[PDB]
């Protein structure tokens, strides 16, 4: 659903 | 004349006196870069860059600093983006990063640009500035990825986001985190980063030791399933089956 880069 | 450095978590710091407040503003204020050498020199209220020039931290005596101005005429100034301006001056690099890294074809079969470093450094070292438009979580993840392929989650109320037509070079320069190429093997992660431009952004730290033209690639850490582009999942599976 997140679509965005993580860390 | 009480010279104070307040460091911050990410090796920058704003040096300088404080006024009768107790708050950096003058025109002898400075941001120094993690480098400890790279500065922006100038004028500052409260903290906040006005007007800075390039300068390099020449020796420090007992906590006051020597700086000495680059040639030319590069100011800067706190530019913070909104959700639809990315940047007053799209084409003014940041100086830091221009010394670091730069953009060629990625080594990675039709990956498009990717980003490389300019010189050999240890781990831990910041490359690269992520910059971007601020938008929300909502706004990025009820859309296509066709729009996401630059998305970075700053915090969980900000995603930062390059959309076109800023993912070009010829466009938008002013910070190239966003060139950077995906790798479940990387040598770089994306770290948080207080910027005098650009204020609470990310930027792209190393891992380990890179050479010169090494190319810089960090993991998108999309979720995965033991949602995320095709090329990201098709990778995924050919990592799988190596190591
Ligand atoms: N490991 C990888 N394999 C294939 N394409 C990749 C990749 N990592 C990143 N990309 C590509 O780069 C995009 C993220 S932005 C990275 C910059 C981009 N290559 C450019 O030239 O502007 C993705 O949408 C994808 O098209």
């Amino acid at each position: 659903i997140k679509r965005s880069k993580k860390n | 004349h009480g010279v104070c450095w307040i460091y911050y978590p990410d090796g920058g710091s704003l040096v300088g006196e404080v006024n009768e407040d107790g708050e950096m503003t003058g025109e002898k204020i400075a941001y120094v870069y993690p480098d400890e050498r790279t500065a922006l020199y100038g004028k500052f209220i409260d903290g906040e860059m006005i007007e800075g020039k390039l300068a390099t931290l020449m020796s420090t005596e007992e906590g006051r600093p020597h700086f000495e101005l680059m040639p030319g005429n590069s100011v800067y100034h706190f530019d913070k983006s909104t959700s639809s301006c990315i940047s007053t001056n799209a084409l003014l690099p940041d100086p830091y990063e221009s010394e670091r890294v730069y953009v060629a074809e990625s080594l990675i079969s039709s990956a498009g640009e990717g980003l490389f470093s300019k010189v050999a450094v240890g781990p831990n070292t910041v490359m690269s500035f992520y910059n971007g438009v601020r938008i929300t979580h909502q706004e990025v993840d009820s859309r296509d990825w066709a729009l996401n392929g630059n998305t970075l989650s700053l915090d969980e109320e900000t995603v930062i986001d390059v959309p076109e037509p800023y993912n070009h070079v010829s466009k938008y320069c002013a910070s190239l985190g966003h060139k950077a190429n995906h790798s479940f093997t990387p040598n770089c992660i994306y770290d948080m980063f207080v910027h005098p431009r650009f204020g609470p952004i990310k930027c792209i730290r190393t891992l380990r030791a890179v050479e010169a033209d090494e190319e810089l690639t960090v993991a998108y850490g999309y979720d995965h399933s033991p949602e995320a582009p095709e090329w990201y999942q098709v990778e995924l599976k050919a990592f799988q089956a190596t190591q």
